[PDB]
C-alpha cells in the first residue's frame, strides 16, 4: 500500500524520470546546476552580511545614556507644565513618551491632564496643530 | 500428524485440490462430511508412504493400517490409492517392489532426454507396466546433473542445492539414495577488489538497501502499475534504474529544500542588519543632536530645556529599538549556524557503495541465471510464493548419484541424438543418429513420445531437432517468450584448504557493474579442498569465448589478493562449464522473461494431438507430452521441479493409454 519506509518514489516523478531515454539525467542534471546556484547565492548573502556586521562595529556602546532613577511626584510644578504642553505638541498623544519627558509624571496623571487643563491650555488647538504633520 | 504428510506432498491438508476435483467429482460436490473422510485417508495414506519410503505402498498395506470409520468404505481406499499411486505421490522414486513387475507391458513409450524429469517418468511409466525406452544425445545420464569425478576430487558443475526439506520431493528421494546432505551456513563475508573485507557496517547497509530496492520495484510494480514502457513490458532491471534514479534524485531534493531554509534566513538577516545599519546612524547623530542641546549651560527657557529633555527620550526610544533589533539578530544567528551543521545527505550511494551493490545485483541475477535487464519486473518472483521450509543444503558425494540411482533398470540408448519427432493418429516415429558416427541411423516407433528436451534445445535455429507435423504456433510462441539463462561455474582443486573452512562460500565485489557476476561468489562444499566460483549475469555469456588458463588466472588472482600471494598454491586439476555452448542444454535453467507469464509454462505442458490421418475419423488421442524444468509453472528451473514434472507426464500418458479406472 505505502513504499518502504526511507525509498520515496511518487507517481508524479516517475513518469518525469521514464519520458525520454536522457531524461532521468535531464532532470538531475538540473538539481545538480540549481543546486550550485543556490549554494553560489548563499556566499553572496554570506559577503553582503559580513560587510554589514563591519558597519555595526562598537555597537551604540558609546552613544547609549545612563538611566536616572525618578520618582512619580503628583504636583505639577510650573515648568513641567510647560514641559507637558510642548510635548503634547511634539508627539500627540504618545502619553508614554510624554510621561517620559517629564520623568516625575506617569500616563495617568500625564492622561487625565489634557482633561484638567484643557480649557486653561488650548490643548485641542495644539493637538490641532499636532495633526498637521 | 497426518496432516505433515499433506504438507509434505505440496497439498491443503484441509480442502480438496482440483485434481482431486476433478478425479473425486462426486465427493467435492457430495456432502461436506464425506469430503473430510476422503481428505483424511489421503492424508493418512500420504502419510504412511512417506513414513517409510523405501517400500512399497500396497493397496492392502494402506488398508490394514487404516481403522474405522475409514476403512469402511473399501472402495474409496481404493480410488484414493489408485490415484496417489497415479500420479507420482506415492510409490514414487526407488522403492521396493513388493509385487514383482509383471511383463505383461501395455503400450510403448519413447523419453527424449535422460534428465531427471525424463528419469522420473520412465521409472513411472515402467512401475505402470509400459515399455519405455529413453533416447539420450550425451554418454551419460543426467542432462544439467553433471557432477565431476576424478580421484577423490567431486563438484557438480549443474545443481548442488536441495532447496529445503519443507515440503520438497527430494526429501523421499535423499532417503532412497544415500545422498549424504550438508547444510549451507548462510554467512557470506565479501571482499572488494583491492582484496580486503567489506566492513561490517559497510556490508550491513549496502544489503539492507539491496532488499529496500527490491521491495521499491515490486510496490512500483503493483500500486503503480509501472509494467509497459514505450510498448514493451518493463524488466526488474528497467524498474530498479529508475527506483535508484528516482533515490538519487531524492537526495537531491532534500538538498535544495535545505540551502533554501538557509538563503531564506540569511535575506532574512540581511534586510535585519540593513534596518540595524540605518538605525544606528540615526542614533550617531541623534546623539550629538541631544549633547549639542546639553552643551547650552543653563539657566535656560523651557523650550530649550524641553528640547534636551526631549532629544533624550528620542534618542533613548532609538536604543530601544535597535536592542530589540540585536536581540532578534542573535535569535537568527545560532539558526544559521544549526542548518549549516545538520546537511542532509550527501549522496544516494558512492562509487565504493554501488560496487557493493552490484555484487547484491550479480548474487540476484546467478539466482535466475540471466541478466536483470531481462528478467520480467511482474513475475520474475512468481515461483517465490512455493518455496520449501528449512535451509538449503548441498550433495557432498555429488548430485551425480540421484540420476544414476534412479536410471537402474531402465532402457537407455546413450549417444543416441534425437534428430527428428514424427506424431500422427496412429502412432509415432522418432528418428536418431549415433553420436559417435553420425552414420548410423536409428528408427523407433511408438505409441506416445515424451519430450524432455531443455528449452534451448527447442528454442535453437536454424532447429537441432524437426518436428513433423510442426508444434503449432500456440507452443512455439511460448517458446520463444519463454526465458532460457545461462551461469557457469569454475572448479578448483587444491591440495591444500587455505580458505576460512568454516565458510562455506563468500563472495568477491567485482571492480565495474558491467562485469558485477565474473567469478563473484566462491563456494567450499566438499571434504576435499575444492573451491567454486560462479560467472553469472552478462558475464557468464562473454566467459565462454575465453580461455581455460584465462579464467583460472582469473580466478587465482582474486584468491591470492583475497588470502595473500603465497597463500594459493596452484590448482592440481580444473574444469569450468560453458552451458550455452553445450548442444544438449543451450543454456542453463529457464527464468520468467519479460513479456513471458507463467501461464507460458503451462502453454509448455500442454501435450499436442495430430490432425486425424483420414478426414472426418474421429478425434484423435494426444501423442506429444511434455516435462522437463521449463514445463512446471510452481517450481521451475530446479531438479525438484523436472521431476515432479516427469511424475507427473507419467501420470498423465498412464491414465491416457492404461485408462483411469478410478473415477467412478
Ligand atoms: C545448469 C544448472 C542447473 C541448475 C543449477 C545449476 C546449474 C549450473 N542449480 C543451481 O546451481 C542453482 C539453481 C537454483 C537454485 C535454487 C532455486 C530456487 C528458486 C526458488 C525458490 C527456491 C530455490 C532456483 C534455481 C540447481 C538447479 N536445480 C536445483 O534443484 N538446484 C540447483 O542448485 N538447476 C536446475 C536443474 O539442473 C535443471 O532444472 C534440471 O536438472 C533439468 O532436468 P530436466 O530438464 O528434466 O532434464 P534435463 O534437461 O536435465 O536433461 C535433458 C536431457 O536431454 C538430453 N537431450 C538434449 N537434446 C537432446 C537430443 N537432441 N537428443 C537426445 N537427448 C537430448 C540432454 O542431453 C539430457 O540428456
Amino acid at each position: 500500500r505505502k513504499p518502504p519506509k526511507g525509498m520515496f518514489l511518487s507517481q508524479e516523478d516517475v513518469e518525469a524520470v521514464s519520458a525520454n531515454a536522457t531524461a532521468a539525467t535531464t532532470v538531475l542534471r538540473q538539481l545538480d546546476m540549481e543546486l550550485v546556484s543556490v549554494k553560489r547565492q548563499i556566499q553572496n548573502i554570506k559577503q553582503t552580511n559580513s560587510a554589514l556586521k563591519e558597519k555595526l562595529d562598537g555597537g551604540i556602546e558609546p552613544y547609549r545614556l545612563p538611566e536616572v532613577i525618578q520618582k512619580c511626584n503628583a504636583r505639577w510644578t510650573t515648568e513641567e507644565q510647560l514641559l507637558a504642553v510642548q510635548a503634547i505638541r511634539k508627539y500627540g498623544r504618545d502619553f508614554q513618551a510624554i510621561s517620559d519627558v517629564i520623568g516625575n509624571k506617569s500616563v495617568v496623571q500625564v492622561k487625565n491632564f489634557f482633561v484638567n487643563y484643557r480649557r486653561r491650555f488650548n490643548i485641542d488647538e495644539v493637538l490641532q496643530e499636532w495633526e498637521a504633520e | 500428524g497426518v496432516e505433515g504428510a499433506a504438507f509434505q506432498s505440496r497439498l491443503p491438508h484441509d480442502r480438496m485440490t482440483s485434481q482431486e476435483a476433478a478425479c473425486f467429482p462426486d465427493i467435492i460436490s457430495g456432502p461436506q462430511q464425506t469430503q473430510k473422510v476422503f481428505l483424511f485417508i489421503r492424508n493418512r495414506t500420504l502419510q504412511l508412504w512417506l513414513d517409510n519410503p523405501k517400500i512399497q505402498l500396497t493397496f492392502e498395506a494402506t488398508l490394514q493400517q487404516l481403522e474405522a470409520p475409514y476403512n469402511s468404505d473399501t472402495v474409496l481406499v481404493h480410488r484414493v490409492h489408485s490415484y496417489l499411486e497415479r500420479h507420482g505421490l506415492i510409490n514414487f522414486g526407488i522403492y521396493k517392489r513388493i509385487k514383482p513387475l509383471p511383463t505383461k507391458k501395455t503400450g510403448k513409450v519413447i523419453i527424449i532426454g535422460s534428465g531427471v524429469s525424463g528419469l522420473a517418468a520412465a521409472r513411472q511409466l515402467q512401475s505402470f507396466g509400459m515399455d519405455v525406452t529413453l533416447l539420450e544425445a550425451r554418454d551419460r545420464v543426467g542432462g544439467r546433473v553433471a557432477t565431476f569425478r576424478k580421484g577423490n576430487y567431486v563438484a557438480d558443475l549443474g545443481a548442488m542445492v536441495v532447496t529445503g526439506l519443507g515440503g520438497n520431493p527430494m526429501a523421499v528421494v535423499s532417503k532412497q539414495v544415500n545422498m549424504e546432505l550438508a547444510k549451507i551456513k548462510q554467512k557470506c563475508p565479501l571482499y572488494e577488489a583491492n582484496g580486503q573485507a567489506v566492513p561490517k557496517e559497510k556490508d550491513e547497509m549496502v544489503e539492507q538497501e539491496f532488499n529496500r530496492l527490491l521491495e521499491a520495484t515490486s510496490y512500483l510494480s503493483h500500486q503503480l502499475d509501472f509494467n509497459v514502457l514505450n510498448n514493451k513490458p518493463v524488466s526488474l532491471g528497467q524498474a530498479l534504474e529508475v527506483v535508484i534514479q528516482l533515490q538519487e534524485k531524492h537526495v537531491k531534493d532534500e538538498q535544495i529544500e535545505h540551502w533554501k531554509k538557509i538563503v531564506k534566513t540569511q535575506e532574512e538577516l540581511k534586510e535585519l542588519l540593513n534596518k540595524m545599519v540605518n538605525l544606528k546612524e540615526k542614533i550617531k547623530e541623534l546623539h550629538q543632536q541631544y549633547k549639542e542641546a546639553s552643551e547650552v549651560k543653563p539657566p535656560r527657557d523651557i523650550t530649550a530645556e524641553f528640547l534636551v529633555k526631549s532629544k533624550h527620550r528620542d534618542l533613548t526610544a532609538l536604543c530601544k529599538e535597535y536592542d530589540e533589533l540585536a536581540e532578534t539578530q542573535g535569535k537568527l544567528e545560532e539558526k544559521l549556524q544549526e542548518l549549516e551543521a545538520n546537511p542532509p545527505s550527501d549522496v544516494y550511494l558512492s562509487s565504493r557503495d554501488r560496487q557493493i551493490l552490484d555484487w547484491h545485483f550479480a548474487n540476484l541475477e546467478f539466482a535466475n541465471a540471466t541478466p536483470l535487464s531481462t528478467l520480467s519486473l511482474k513475475h520474475w518472483d512468481q515461483d517465490d510464493d512455493f518455496e520449501f521450509t528449512g535451509s538449503h543444503l548441498t550433495v557432498r558425494n555429488g548430485y551425480s548419484c540421484v540420476p544414476v540411482a534412479l536410471a537402474e533398470g531402465l532402457d537407455i540408448k546413450l549417444n543416441t541424438a534425437v534428430r527428428q519427432v514424427r506424431y500422427t493418429a496412429s502412432g509415432c516415429e522418432v528418428i536418431a543418429v549415433n553420436t559417435r558416427s553420425t552414420s548410423q541411423t536409428f528408427i523407433y516407433k511408438c505409441d506416445a513420445v515424451l519430450c524432455t528436451l531443455p528449452l534451448g534445445v527447442l528454442k535453437q535455429q536454424p532447429p537441432a531437432v524437426q518436428f513433423v507435423p510442426p508444434l503449432p504456433e500456440w507452443k512455439t510462441s511460448a517458446v520463444q517468450r519463454m526465458g532460457f539463462g545461462n551461469l557457469n561455474k569454475v572448479v578448483l582443486c587444491f591440495d591444500r584448504v587455505f580458505w576460512d573452512p568454516s565458510v562455506n562460500l563468500f563472495g568477491h565485489v567485482g571492480s565495474t557493474t558491467a562485469s558485477r557476476g565474473e567469478l563473484f561468489l566462491f563456494w567450499n562444499l566438499y571434504k576435499a579442498p575444492i573451491l567454486l566460483a560462479l560467472v553469472a549475469g552478462e558475464a557468464a555469456g562473454i566467459m565462454e569465448n575465453i580461455s581455460d588458463d584465462v579464467i583460472v588466472g582469473r580466478c587465482l588472482a582474486i584468491l591470492k589478493g583475497i588470502f595473500g600471494s603465497s597463500a594459493v598454491p596452484q590448482p592440481k586439476e580444473t574444469v569450468v562449464s560453458r552451458w550455452r555452448a553445450d548442444p544438449w542444454a543451450r543454456g542453463s535453467y529457464s527464468y520468467v522473461a519479460a513479456g513471458s507469464s507463467g501461464n507460458d509454462y503451462d502453454l509448455m505442458a500442454q501435450p499436442i494431438t495430430p490432425g486425424p490421418s483420414i478426414p472426418g475419423a474421429p478425434q484423435p488421442i494426444p501423442r506429444l507430452f511434455f516435462a522437463g524444468e521449463h514445463t512446471i509453472r510452481n517450481y521451475p528451473a530446479t531438479v525438484h521441479g523436472a521431476l515432479l514434472s516427469g511424475l507427473r507426464e507419467a501420470g498423465r500418458i498412464a491414465d491416457q493409454f492404461l485408462g483411469a479406472m478410478y473415477t467412478l
